């Protein structure tokens, strides 16, 4: 007489042997990311433009190192011009169609890949200056600095060129998203082909440079301490490398775990539910890095704001 | 193993028997298929050497709507659905007794809603052709007339020991997998002009049907970059309870054009007008078949709209929908099921019959013929299969 | 056959009899042989009539032997006889609906003439037998009119209609 079956509600979930209620974690992050990303964009824009004004007119880019420092600030700007879009993408959705999405996605990675590429070039230029002083003088022409940078930008474009194969956007889920739909027939190949490229080029390669180059540089510290300015100059290039590692290597580790939820790593869904709150934080930490390099220049750098270090203390 | 012996020659007096028959199907006993599990615990292997003794000059009045053999199959398939799809919530009504003292008020409002909670594993599901065989002492007759009229006497009576391939497929508005007609599409009904008995229409040509769901619910695009956290890959984007069928219009139009010719001869030159059904339960208004726990409820309004006139001569998109909470054809009540499963489900089925009702009236003027789709009474589903046979007991003098 | 009465909008119960107790097939047809409800296994088929979204049946009573016919929103034109169909039998029933109202809603002053409006079905002979709290059991034809209506003659008057030894009660909204 009183039957309790009247419910039109349904759940968009498949049938498995372990029910996993995965939380969207978009709204809580949408009340934290747009003001933070805007604050990064405020500090980042006025930060790097000062580093462009000072080197162009106050320093004079008289050397190959200053050329790489300029290009590193330009690489950060390519990162920065996409930041207000992603600020307005956690908050609501993707309102920009797709024709511009094959450019913005590329500009994100051109900012990313060239970012580590010129830091490596900064490391190699300072390594050559300390150990192979005869060889470095022949090859540290500003002319040679420019043509190296031009090649470096081209490679940075090609390092994002598989990402530009498909950027089509369709309404899937709540609102239109611009998710690259690479070919289905060779699906397993391309998916694994993307995790390694960020990790090798962005983590493995600069680690290999750091081991090799800073073992040759520290050898000078063991021999003599006669020149303080040579020791103090290494402090600038060393700080840039490790602050990059402090802010991007947590993402690189998690990015390997994101694809490898199979037998290689961890299989529990609750292990992937803590991981759902891990990928976004370390990506956000990476996002903040683009404003840190001018801040480093005002603290470590004894050529830009060296009088501010005495005035602060 | 089983074994029975023939009868070289017997034509004694025939008497209608109501004995208990044993099934005989070709099982496998190794797979996780339910119909192979049920046939292993209760069915025997099929007869490798069947014998059909043809009786030259013998006639009998095969009534088919009073057949007690179909009342046994209907109680043998209900015993399979209690071993195949265990419902999560089996809500069934339960009343006791409330009367006053036909002369005194008949207000019976005392009824209890008993609910049973069981585990719901999504298991495989596929029918298997079975053979009902006669027990010791009885025999099963079989006509061989190509028309057979329903409840009419034939002349080519032959006796057998086991029936032909019978599938336990449960469906409404369109009879699925089964036997075809011999030479012409025939119609069967207990009484015409009754406007109450369903009209069984058996086809002579198999109309094919492919019912599948597209695997585009799960996303395969990866937003590798700024996002890759919220909209991450393998996230459901589509409806997981939606499918679609297709019917060959160039082939189905031929078979339907032969149905209207039979009706014209039977009902004296009327205007056959098919229509959609008049409402009711969603297992009656729509089509209903099963494929691995996926209970397709197919909208057939773009299949029965068309009206007909004389001088008669590609991919009909049939919109279906998987509903969890389904009515049980076995008695009253409902049964809530489990969420659907991961993968492509394809129903490469057949269409052998057609269940049709009739809308006759005397308020409506002299000529009209409305044939809405009916069915739902599963006893009528297997009366379309057990029409050739009859269980009769022949006493032995020995 | 028996006869029941409707009250212009409520529900009515029309039951059949079955002593088999097997949940056998039933049907519901009018005098014009039009299907309204019917058994299909254990399922309910709303037949092609003008009572599609109105006819109802209690499925829990189907395994007992009683098959009701619940029709909501009873109109005047729905007055017709219905026959049952169980175990090859024809249990004939009958159904009559009618109504009664006024025309003046709230402006019924002290000493203002009263008017009624009886809505009786064609093919029937009703009989107005009202009851007043002042002891006025006024009987007459179908249309009744009283010259007197004051403050002391307000209230829900019980006007019932006797026809074929059957009667149902009603109320009258009077605002003075
Ligand atoms: C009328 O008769 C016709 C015959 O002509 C019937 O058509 C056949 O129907 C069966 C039943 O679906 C079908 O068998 C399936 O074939 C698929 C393709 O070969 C198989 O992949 C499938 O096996 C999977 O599904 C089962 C049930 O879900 C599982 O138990 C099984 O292990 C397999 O499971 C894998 O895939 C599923 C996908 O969701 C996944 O969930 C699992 O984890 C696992 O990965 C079936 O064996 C036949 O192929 C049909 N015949 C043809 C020629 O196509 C028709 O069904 C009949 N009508 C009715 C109403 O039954
Ligand atoms: C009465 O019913 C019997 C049932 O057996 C009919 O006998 C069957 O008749 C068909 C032809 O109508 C035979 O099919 C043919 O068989 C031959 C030899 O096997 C084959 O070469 C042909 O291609 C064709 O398939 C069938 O074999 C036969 N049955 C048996 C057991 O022999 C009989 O014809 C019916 N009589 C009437 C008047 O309908
Ligand atoms: C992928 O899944 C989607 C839905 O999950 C399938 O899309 C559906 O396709 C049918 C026909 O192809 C659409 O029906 C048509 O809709 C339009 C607009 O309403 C109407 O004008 C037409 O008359 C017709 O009814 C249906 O709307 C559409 N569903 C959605 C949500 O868009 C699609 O078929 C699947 N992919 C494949 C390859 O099957
Ligand atoms: C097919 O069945 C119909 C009825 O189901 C048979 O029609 C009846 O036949 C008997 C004699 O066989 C007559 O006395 C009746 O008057 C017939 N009734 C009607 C309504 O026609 C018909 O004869 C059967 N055909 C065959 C070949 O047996
Ligand atoms: C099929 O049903 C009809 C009723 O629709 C039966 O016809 C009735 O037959 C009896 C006796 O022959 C008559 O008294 C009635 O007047 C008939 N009713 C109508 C509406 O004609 C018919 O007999 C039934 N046929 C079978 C084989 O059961
Ligand atoms: C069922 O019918 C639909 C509707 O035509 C078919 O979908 C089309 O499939 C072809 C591939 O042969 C595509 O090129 C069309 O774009 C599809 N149409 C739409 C509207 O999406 C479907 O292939 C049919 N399925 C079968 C098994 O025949
Ligand atoms: C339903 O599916 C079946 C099998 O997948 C299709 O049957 C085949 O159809 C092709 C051409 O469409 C023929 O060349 C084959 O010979 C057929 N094979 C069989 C076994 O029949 C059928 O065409 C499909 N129907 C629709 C409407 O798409
Ligand atoms: C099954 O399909 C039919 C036909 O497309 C649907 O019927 C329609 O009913 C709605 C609402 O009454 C009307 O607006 C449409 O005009 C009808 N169809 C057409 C094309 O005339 C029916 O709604 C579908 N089934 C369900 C339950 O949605
Ligand atoms: C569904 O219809 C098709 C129509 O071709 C049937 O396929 C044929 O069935 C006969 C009967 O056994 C076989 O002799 C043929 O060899 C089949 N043709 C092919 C190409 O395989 C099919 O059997 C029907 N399905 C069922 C379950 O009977
Ligand atoms: C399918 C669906 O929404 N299921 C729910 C079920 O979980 C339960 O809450 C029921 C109340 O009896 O309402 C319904
Ligand atoms: C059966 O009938 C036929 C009629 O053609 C006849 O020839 C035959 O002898 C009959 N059979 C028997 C056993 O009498
Ligand atoms: C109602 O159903 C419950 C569960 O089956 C049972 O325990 C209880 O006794 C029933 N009550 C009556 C009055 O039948
Ligand atoms: C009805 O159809 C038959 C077909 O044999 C025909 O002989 C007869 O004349 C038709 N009657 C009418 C009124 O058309
Ligand atoms: C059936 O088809 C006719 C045209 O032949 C159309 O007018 C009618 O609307 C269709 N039926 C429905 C329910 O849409
Ligand atoms: C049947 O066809 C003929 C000609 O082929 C035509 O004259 C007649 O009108 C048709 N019948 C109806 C009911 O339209
Ligand atoms: C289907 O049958 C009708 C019957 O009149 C005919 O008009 C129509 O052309 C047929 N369609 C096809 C595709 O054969
Ligand atoms: C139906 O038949 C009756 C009697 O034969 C006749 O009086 C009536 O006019 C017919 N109806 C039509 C629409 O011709």
């Amino acid at each position: 007489m009183d039957y309790q079956v009247s419910s039109p509600i349904y759940d968009i979930n498949y049938y498995t042997s372990e029910p996993c209620q995965k939380i969207n974690v978009k709204q809580i992050a949408a009340r934290l990311l747009p003001p933070l990303y805007s604050l990064v964009f405020i500090f980042g824009f006025v930060g790097n433009m000062l580093v462009i004004l000072i080197l162009i007119n106050c320093k004079r880019l008289k050397s190959m190192t200053d050329i790489y420092l300029l290009n590193l600030a330009i690489s950060d700007l390519f990162f920065l011009l996409t930041v207000p879009f992603w600020a307005h993408y956690a908050a609501a959705q993707w309102d920009f169609g797709n024709t511009m999405c094959q450019l913005l996605t590329g500009l994100y990675f051109i900012g990313f890949f060239s970012g580590i590429f010129f830091i490596i070039l900064l490391t190699i230029d300072r390594y050559l200056a300390v150990v192979h002083a005869v060889f470095a003088l022949k090859a540290r022409t500003v002319t040679f600095g420019v043509v190296t940078s031009v090649i470096t930008w081209v490679v940075a474009v090609f390092a994002s060129l598989p990402g530009i194969i498909f950027t089509r956007s369709q309404k899937e889920g709540l609102h239109y998203t611009c998710s690259s739909h690479f070919p289905y027939s060779q699906y397993q190949f391309w998916k694994n082909f993307q995790t390694l490229k960020i990790v090798i080029l962005g983590l493995v390669l600069p680690l290999l440079v750091m081991v090799i180059c800073y073992s040759g540089i520290l050898k000078t510290l063991l021999r003599c301490r006669n020149e303080k300015k040579r020791h103090r100059a290494v402090r600038l290039i060393f700080t840039i490398m490790i602050v990059y590692f402090l802010f991007w290597a947590p993402y690189n580790i998690v990015l390997l775990l994101n694809t490898f939820q199979e037998f290689f790593g961890l299989n529990n869904c609750s292990s992937s539910n803590r991981l759902d709150q891990a990928m976004q934080v370390t990506e956000t930490l990476g996002m903040t890095h683009c404003c840190i390099n001018p801040i480093i220049y005002a603290f470590v750098g004894e050529k830009f704001r060296n009088y501010l270090l005495v005035f602060f203390q | 193993d089983n074994l029975w012996v023939t009868v070289y020659y017997g034509v004694p007096v025939w008497k209608e028997a109501t004995t208990t028959l044993f099934c005989a199907s070709d099982a496998k006993a190794y797979k996780a298929e339910v119909h192979n599990v049920w046939a292993t615990h209760a069915c025997v292997p099929t007869d490798p050497n069947p014998q059909e003794i043809v009786l030259e000059n013998v006639t009998e009045n095969f009534n088919m709507w009073k057949n007690n053999m179909v009342e046994q199959m209907h109680e043998d398939i209900i015993s399979l659905w209690d071993q195949s799809l265990k419902p999560c919530v089996k809500l069934t009504p339960l009343c006791v007794t409330l009367n006053c003292i036909d002369n005194t008020s008949y207000r019976l409002t005392s009824c209890n809603t008993s609910v049973i909670t069981q585990a719901c594993p999504k298991v495989t599901f596929e029918p298997i052709p079975i053979h009902y065989c006669t027990p010791a002492g009885y025999a099963i007759l079989k006509c061989n007339g190509k028309k057979f009229n329903g409840t009419g006497p034939c002349t080519n009576v032959s006796t057998v020991q086991c029936t032909h391939g019978i599938k336990p497929v449960v469906s409404t508005q369109l009879l699925l997998n089964g036997s075809l007609a011999e030479e012409d599409i025939v119609i069967r009904s207990e009484n015409l002009t009754n406007n109450a008995k369903t009209i069984i229409v058996q086809l002579k040509d198999p109309v094919d049907i492919n019912c599948t769901r597209p695997n585009n619910n799960t996303r395969k695009s990866i937003h590798i970059g700024p996002g890759r956290a919220f909209y991450a890959t393998g996230d459901i984007i589509g409806d997981i309870r939606q499918a679609h069928c297709n019917l060959s219009r160039a082939q189905w139009n031929d078979t339907l054009s032969k149905i209207v010719t039979k009706l014209r001869e039977q009902f004296e030159n009327k205007t056959i007008k098919f229509q959609p059904p008049s409402g009711g339960d969603p297992e009656i208004v729509f089509h209903s078949f099963n494929c691995g726990g996926e209970f397709f409820y197919c909208n057939t309004t773009q299949l029965f709209n068309s009206t007909w006139t004389n001088n008669t001569e590609d991919t009909i998109t049939l919109p279906c929908r998987i509903k969890q909470i389904v009515n049980m054809w076995q008695e009253v009540g409902k049964a809530m099921y489990a969420p659907p499963i991961k993968g492509k489900i394809k129903c490469s089925s057949n269409i052998t019959g057609l269940l049709l009702t009739r809308d006759g009236g005397n308020n409506e003027m002299n000529t009209t013929e409305i044939f809405r789709p009916g069915g739902g009474d599963m006893r009528d589903n297997w009366r379309s299969e057990l029409y050739k046979y009859k269980v009769v007991r022949i006493e032995p003098l020995g | 056959k028996k006869v029941v009465l409707g009250k212009k909008g409520d529900t009515v119960e029309l039951t059949c009899t079955a002593s088999q107790k097997k949940s056998i097939q039933f049907h519901w047809k009018n005098s014009n042989q039009i299907k309204i409800l019917g058994n299909q296994g254990s399922f309910l088929t709303k037949g092609p009539s003008k009572l599609n979204d109105r006819a109802d049946s209690r499925r829990s009573l189907w395994d007992q032997g009683n098959f009701p016919l619940i029709i909501k929103n009873l109109k005047i034109e729905d007055s017709d006889t219905y026959i049952c169909e169980v175990e090859d039998q024809k249990e004939e029933v009958q159904l009559l609906v009618f109504g009664l109202t006024a025309n003046s809603d709230t402006h019924l002053l002290q000493g203002q003439s009263l008017t009624l409006t009886l809505e009786s079905p064609p093919g029937s002979s009703p009989s107005v037998q009202c009851r007043s709290p002042r002891g006025k059991n006024i009987q007459g034809g179908k249309t009744l009119s009283v010259s007197q209506l004051e403050l002391q003659d307000s209230g829900t008057w019980t006007c019932t209609v006797l026809q074929n030894q059957k009667k149902v009660e009603f109320k009258i909204d009077i605002v003075v």
